[PDB]
């Protein structure tokens, strides 16, 4: 799994 | 800002957003696990894509499901309410559409009952996975393709505010009385159980030994499952015919009990490490914990307490 | 060994100054950052943790940041008391290494 | 709440060396216990880790030579050391963290100053 922002 | 997870298809041809891993329960409520998917027109030649939520269960083993959702690409023509404050700035962000899924109040929460050495598969307990795919037939034998599978935790943590004191009589039979209790309603993993013991033996036998124990209740209906996560047993003695005050002190931590094959756990995503499973405030996993005192007399008498072991609600984020 | 290479080495930083920290991993470590405040000698004190937050008996003016796998930790404003040793520090990989530490003198 | 750590003195090297570490106001078990040494005028260094629900870390400058532990019925931790160097001149300190959860480390104690 990966990740990363919001707006 | 805020950090998110974004998990995609192993063909580029769908992606799973997600703002959390884990969902609450306000007791009489729960949250809804919500997301959106980007689509692919141009591969989607079926015309339809879909996302499930499944509570799912594991125990040869058993498989089974106690509770299945799905959500419509192209748009619902209706349902535009629930769309939640999360999704919206993904949609900002990126050909993306919602998936939401309000899990009914009275359904089980994320418990990893442990993964025993001796086995291998995939862990037991209601792990919850989120399964967005593309289809031309929703009956279809659903193969690896550009569905992305997504395990995620619905927990129950610190009832704030205070609460009543686990207070306790007993007495046997002139009156061989016990009494016992702690300092708060709610305790948390690791920390000190503050055990009182009070005890007037009008007997003429010795009390020969003494155990505290704390004692972990999950009930599993898919039984219930007892075992205790700590244990201190000191040599202190009610003599014939005294009175007797003692404070004890535990901490019940996974570290010893990795080796006791069944317990149960704080929802694993992949195999990371957790608390022990912080207590439910139904199908599933209901868990709950009790400070137990007992004598033993040269013949046992007790008296057991109702003990909230749980995790304060975490302000700044998840376990991780 | 994430070689956790935080800069500069040291700061003259007079009192008001926007006093801060680059400190950029040789590999990803998510959010697992913390920063610390060491006065000569003796006990060094956490400020940030998540990279973010603002632990309990912080003052406000401390700030952590994030872009990427660079993490920054800042001072609003930098007071006469603040003057240390600080250390940048990941923690979601073992060896957990500390920056080679900026001090700030006036 | 409180650190303490005792044990700093003179050694020629090839030493050894028993740091503790008393605490108050926290217990070990919520909590996981560090060392950290700020050698002459040079920077912090991780030197060990002890995470008390999980049943132990300590680096590669150190490793197979310092060693932690942690007493719990007393509240403190300990550093021992073995075929100590003249690189290992620094000043140790003790550390405690939020075990549940990790989020670096919040109390430090005074400071002890070893020298090889």
């Amino acid at each position: 799994t990966v990740s990363t922002s919001l707006g | 800002g805020t950090r998110v997870f974004k998990k995609a298809s192993p063909n580029g041809k769908l992606t799973v957003y997600l703002g959390k891993r884990d969902f609450v329960d306000h007791i009489d409520l729960v949250e809804p696990v919500d997301g959106v998917v980007l689509v692919d027109p141009e591969y989607l030649k079926e015309r339809r894509v879909y996302v499930t939520l499944t509570c799912a269960f594991r125990y040869l083993t058993f498989r089974k499901d106690l509770f299945v959702a799905n959500v419509q690409f192209p748009p619902a023509p209706e349902d535009k309410k629930p769309l939640t404050r999360l999704q919206e700035r993904l949609i900002k962000k990126l050909h993306a559409y919602p998936f939401t899924f309000e899990i009914p109040p009275n359904l089980p929460c994320s418990v990893t009952l442990q993964p025993g050495p001796e086995d291998t598969g995939k862990a037991c307990g209601v792990d919850y996975e989120v399964k967005a795919f593309c289809a031309e037939n929703l009956e279809e034998k659903i193969h690896k393709r550009n569905s992305v599978r997504l395990v995620i935790r619905k927990v129950q943590y610190a009832p704030e505010r205070p609460g009543p004191q686990p207070t306790a009589e007993t007495t046997r039979q002139k009156p061989l009385h016990l009494e016992a209790s702690l300092d708060k309603e709610i305790y948390y993993h690791g920390e000190p159980i503050s055990v009182n013991v009070h005890v007037t033996n009008n007997t003429n036998k010795t009390v020969k030994k003494i155990k505290i124990s704390v004692r972990q209740y999950a009930d599993i209906c898919l039984a219930q499952y007892k075992c205790p996560v700590a244990m201190e047993e000191a040599d202190d003695t009610v003599a014939p015919s005294s009175t007797f005050c003692k404070v004890y002190t535990l901490t019940p931590f996974l570290a010893n009990n990795r080796e006791k094959r069944g317990l149960a756990l704080d929802g694993k995503l992949k195999h990371e490490d957790t608390n022990l499973a912080s207590s439910t405030l139904i199908l599933g996993i209901i868990v709950s914990y009790k400070v137990k005192v007992k004598l033993v007399v040269s013949s046992d008498v007790a008296v057991e307490l109702p003990f909230t072991l749980m995790h304060p609600k975490p302000k700044e984020e998840p376990p991780h | 060994d994430i070689q956790m290479t935080q800069s500069p080495s040291s700061l003259s930083a007079s009192v008001g100054d926007r006093v801060t920290i680059t400190c950029r991993a040789s590999q990803s470590v998510s959010s697992a950052v913390a920063w610390y405040q060491q006065k000569p000698g003796k006990a060094p004190k956490l400020l940030i943790y998540s990279a973010s937050s603002l632990y309990s008996g912080v003052p406000s003016r401390f700030s952590g940041s994030r872009s990427g796998t660079d993490f920054t930790l800042t001072i609003s404003s930098l007071q006469p008391e603040d003057f240390a040793t600080y250390y940048c520090q990941q923690y979601k990989y073992v060896p957990v290494t500390f920056g080679q530490g900026t001090k700030v003198e006036i | 709440v409180q650190l303490v750590e005792s044990g700093g003195g003179l050694v020629q090297p090839g030493g050894s060396l028993r740091l503790s570490c008393a605490a108050s106001g926290f217990n070990v078990y919520s909590s996981s216990i560090h060392w950290v040494r700020q050698a002459p005028g040079k920077g912090l260094e991780w030197v060990a880790s002890i995470s008390s629900y999980y049943g132990t870390y300590y680096a590669d400058s150190v490793k197979g030579r310092f060693t932690i532990s942690a007493d719990t019925s007393k509240n403190t931790a300990y550093l021992q050391m073995n075929s100590l160097r003249a690189e290992d001149t620094a000043v140790y300190y003790c550390a405690r963290s939020r075990q549940f959860w990790y989020s670096g480390l919040d109390y430090w104690g005074q400071g002890t100053l070893v020298t090889v």
